[PDB]
């Protein structure tokens, strides 16, 4: 048979994050997350181009679709994106080996997504950008500057 | 970073 | 207690407060207590660790030794279970797992569980596979390999009990290894040069190692043997006889491992300060590298765990572990045909290793990188691509910090040569992960000759292009754009030229804009390029627009194939055409070819699985049977399209390679130019990347393409490919 210790695949397990605008139950969301080929990619620079995202995330497999993360008002890059693969296995490999490495000198984080819909590309922060950029105290040149 | 924050304004058969 | 049993058996051998001897003693006791009503579980769990954890071999053979001593009948049922599992694994073509089971049975002789004459009888039957006729070399190779690779563990114990019988095995083995074919070796070597290290054929090398072990009275200095500590208990333990073993015979369902070539970049002189590195022809070096490979195989998915296990590798004597780790990693990354795991894993594992040993590992890594660069001149092109991709991606994780001036010798050499071409492509790859200006900064001003160009659009029926420009800007429909293309003079290749140039120029801002353009005016593209020569011209124009931005070419060609603007055959011809003649040695060409080939191969696979998902739906239920007749037709049309894509590619290789070889003997020039090295090895690459698919085309390839009429330079590549499963 197999050993549970070797089957261990901690980089592919689900994060604590869930989507609030998701029309559905939590157990209905988890069921989509476990079959998804689609990744949220956090902590990008606003200067990070699709050229760069495509080059890096291509290393785990052939990319179906990159959907850049946009400011709701400005439609400028506000520091995240989505990456869709054709197979689960290729998305799993991104989560295993690209998650927690550098893209444009920033440690980027990946997460399973339940699936892109229209509206999800836009930052849900009050001032248009990501929610993460409104609270924060720190300075961060790639993320705009100070908070808001 | 000496470059601009890019503005993104606006089916597989084989 | 079933969940408890598994974790107890798994945890022994790992980090512990107590010693290893204490834990085995304790576990052997706990397992004997559970024998009354969990004998079935424990037999199966110990068979599983024997098969899946060969890196911890001697820990578990010892554990079985202690259980055999307390309970003879358990040891009997275990050796039975292992023989069942061995035959199970061989029947299923899991020859790589089978070796681990054979080595486990071997080392169980050292624990006084299996009688030494039984293993000599089994190994008699293994080596007798070299006598069988009308069977492939790779079958014989494996049966020898399973024998030879068991000897570091059991070679002493067998030679002392039955040296007469063993000398016959070594005579039969030695005679076989003399008469083996070596046609494959030039295809699998990372470096053709044999200085500073010959890249040896894997059975030749193991032989040399087993000879030196025999010459040193079967004394080896690395393998931890916990059983030696329990010598009192294991002497008195009663042995078992393996049944006589008939090796499952060859069928045309049988699939054996491909031959290998031992990667080699270090000897002891690369680390004079640290412990002395065991030599190429020592069984110490074999057992170290084997276990390190097995650790990666067990933990490849957990990069941080994988690093920890490598760094904490135990041995009887001290070894320069950082050098062995870096070597074993590059041995996998550069393995031919393919690495055992996805390429990018190795980049990350090396980073996690730098994190875990920050005082020493980065220095060893940088030294190795230097040595790889210095030996580029004979490095296979397939491996050079992996080196470029690894190194560029590594640098991108450490702020592109590198002592570039260490490689100044490339600036005075011919730009086509391996070293400056390595540096150009690395910097091109760095730019893609970064941006143009950042790469200009991080290199010395002497290196900005080798830097890539700025990735910009080249925009060019003068009045017709001005009309289309207005129509796109004004949010026009497909009908209107098609209507505007009526007014174009024919020398129709100029309709495509003015359409493609204008649409790509106006969508040149990003990949998403260019992808939105192809989707919006999809119907105009399909009409303009339904002709085969119409497809070829869309690619020719699209190149002339984006020849400064290789990445954009690649992602466009991809979208054009996916939406059927062009087909794989068009892209294949386009790559070997004269428009890409200047850029033929550059990497992006072959990225596009291989990406194209992959889309084709996946298309076949998807149609093939829709077929078996329909046939399995028929079997469960016992109109649907007529859907199966349709899918078998789609498979055959898809497989036909696939075959033709390879036949196109091979034809074009044979043509341009022949065209070079004829002009070289006519003009009296050197054959082995930089351009030829690329081309012959890119042909070789096609075979390596897709050997299992290309095996389906043997009859067509022997009769019509790779025939005796060809220059033996070109035919060698095909005979090499033959050798992988022959
Ligand atoms: C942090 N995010 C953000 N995000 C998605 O990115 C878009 C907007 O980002 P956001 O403004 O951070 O949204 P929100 O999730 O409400 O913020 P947060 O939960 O961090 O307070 C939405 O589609 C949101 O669901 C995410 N999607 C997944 N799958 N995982 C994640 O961790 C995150």
């Amino acid at each position: 048979g197999l050993l549970k210790a070797l089957r261990s695949d901690s980089y592919v397990e689900l994060s604590q994050y869930r989507d609030q605008h998701f029309r559905g139950d939590n157990e209905e969301q988890e069921k989509l997350l476990k079959k998804s080929c689609t990744l949220y990619v956090g902590n990008l620079s606003f200067y990070t181009t699709e050229e760069q995202i495509y080059e890096l995330f291509s290393k785990s497999g052939d990319i179906k679709k990159i959907i850049m993360g946009l400011d709701k008002m400005k439609k400028t890059a506000c520091g995240f994106c989505f990456v869709e693969y054709y197979s689960r296995a290729d998305a799993e490999n991104a989560m295993r080996y690209i998650n927690g490495t550098r893209l444009d000198d920033r440690i980027i984080r990946t997460d399973w997504d339940a699936g892109f819909k229209e509206g999800r590309q836009y930052g849900r922060g009050r001032s248009g950008g990501q929610v993460r950029d409104e609270y924060r105290q720190d300075y961060d040149a790639g993320r705009g500057g100070y908070g808001k | 970073d000496p470059r601009a924050i890019v503005e993104y304004r606006d089916v597989d058969f084989f | 207690t079933e969940d408890h049993l598994e974790s107890l058996i798994c945890k022994v051998g790992e980090k512990s407060a107590c010693s290893l001897e204490s834990n085995l003693e304790g576990l052997a006791g706990v397992l004997e207590a559970d024998l009354p009503n969990y004998k079935s579980k424990i037999l199966r769990l110990l068979c599983t660790v024997a098969r899946l954890l060969p890196e911890k071999l001697t820990i578990y053979t010892t554990l079985v030794g202690l259980l055999n001593a307390r309970n003879y009948n358990f040891g009997g049922e275990f050796v039975e279970a292992m023989i069942r599992q061995l035959k199970e694994s061989l029947k299923a073509n899991n020859y790589n797992e089978a070796v681990y089971l054979v080595r486990f049975l071997s080392d169980l002789v050292n624990c006084h569980v299996i009688a030494a004459p039984s293993m000599v009888a089994m190994f008699e039957n293994f080596v007798s596979v070299t006598q069988e006729e009308d069977v492939p070399q790779v079958r014989r190779d494996w049966y020898v390999y399973a024998f030879l690779s068991s000897l570091p563990w059991v070679g002493k114990e067998l030679y002392e009990k039955k040296d007469a019988e063993m000398d016959r095995i070594f005579a039969n083995t030695e005679s076989y290894l003399k008469r083996r074919q070596k046609t494959h070796v030039p295809m699998l070597q990372v470096w053709t040069a044999d200085k500073p290290h010959p890249q040896e054929e894997y059975l030749d090398c193991l032989w040399a190692q087993i000879q030196k072990l025999k010459k040193d009275r079967w004394q080896e200095r690395h393998i931890l043997r916990p059983y030696l500590a329990f010598d009192s208990i294991l002497c008195e333990a009663l042995q078992h006889n393996l049944p006589p073993f008939t090796p499952p015979p060859h069928t045309e369902d049988s699939v054996y491992p491909m031959p290998r070539v031992i990667f080699r970049m270090f000897d002891y002189t690369d680390d004079p300060e640290g412990p002395v590195m065991p030599g190429s022809h020592s069984v110490e070096r074999f057992v170290i590298e084997e276990n390190l490979h097995c650790i990666i195989k067990s933990h490849w998915k957990e990069r941080k765990t994988c690093a920890a296990q490598l760094v904490s590798y135990p041995g009887k004597n001290k070894i320069p572990l950082n050098y062995h780790i870096v070597e074993v990693i590059f041995a996998e990354l550069f393995q031919l045909p393919a690495p055992p795991h996805i390429d990018v894993m190795y980049t990350t594992l090396l980073i996690e290793l730098c994190k875990l040993q920050p005082g020493s590992l980065p220095q060893v890594l940088a030294q190795a990188t230097e040595m790889l660069y210095m030996r580029l001149d004979t490095m296979n092109t397939t491996c050079v691509d992996r080196f470029i991709n690894w190194f560029s991606h590594h640098l991108s994780n450490f702020q592109f910090r590198w002592s570039w001036e260490d490689w100044s010798d490339c600036l005075s050499q011919d730009p086509e040569s391996p070293k400056p071409k390595f540096v150009r492509e690395v910097l091109e790859k760095c730019m893609r992960l970064s941006y143009h200006q950042r790469i200009l900064d991080i290199v010395p001003p002497t290196f900005s000759a080798l830097c890539p160009v700025n990735p910009t659009c080249i925009y060019k029926g003068h009045s017709v292009a001005l009309c289309l420009a207005v129509a796109f800007k004004s949010k026009a429909t497909n009908d209107e754009i098609f209507s505007i293309l009526k007014d174009v003079p024919n020398p129709n290749p100029l309709k495509i030229e003015v359409f493609v140039q204008t649409l790509l120029h106006l969508a040149a801002k990003s990949f998403s804009h260019s992808f939105s353009a192809l989707a919006k005016f999809h119907e105009v593209f399909k009409t303009l390029a339904e002709s085969d020569e119409g497809k070829l011209h869309v690619l020719r124009v699209m190149f002339e627009v984006w020849r400064n931005h290789p990445q954009m070419i690649a992602v466009l060609v991809d979208k054009m194939i996916r939406t059927q603007i062009v087909d794989c055959a068009a892209v294949a011809n386009w790559i070997f055409s004269s428009e890409l003649s200047r850029d033929f040695t550059r990497l992006f060409v072959w990225e596009i070819l291989h990406s194209t080939i992959r889309k084709m191969n996946k298309h076949v696979l998807k149609i093939q699985k829709e077929l078996e998902e329909a046939k399995e739906k028929l079997a469960r239920q016992h109109v649907l049977e007529e859907q199966i007749e349709r899918l078998q037709e789609k498979v055959e049309s898809a497989q036909s399209e696939q075959k033709n894509l390879f036949l196109v590619i091979f034809q074009r290789f044979i043509m341009i390679l022949t065209e070079h070889l004829v002009r070289c003997e006519t003009d009296g020039t050197s054959v082995l130019t930089p351009w030829y090295k690329n081309c012959i090895e890119r042909l070789q690459q096609i075979f390596l990347q897709h050997h299992q698919i290309i095996q389906q085309y043997m009859v067509t390839l022997e009769n019509l393409l790779f025939t005796a009429e060809l220059d033996p330079h070109i035919l060698a590549v095909f005979q090499q490919f033959c050798a992988l499963q022959a």
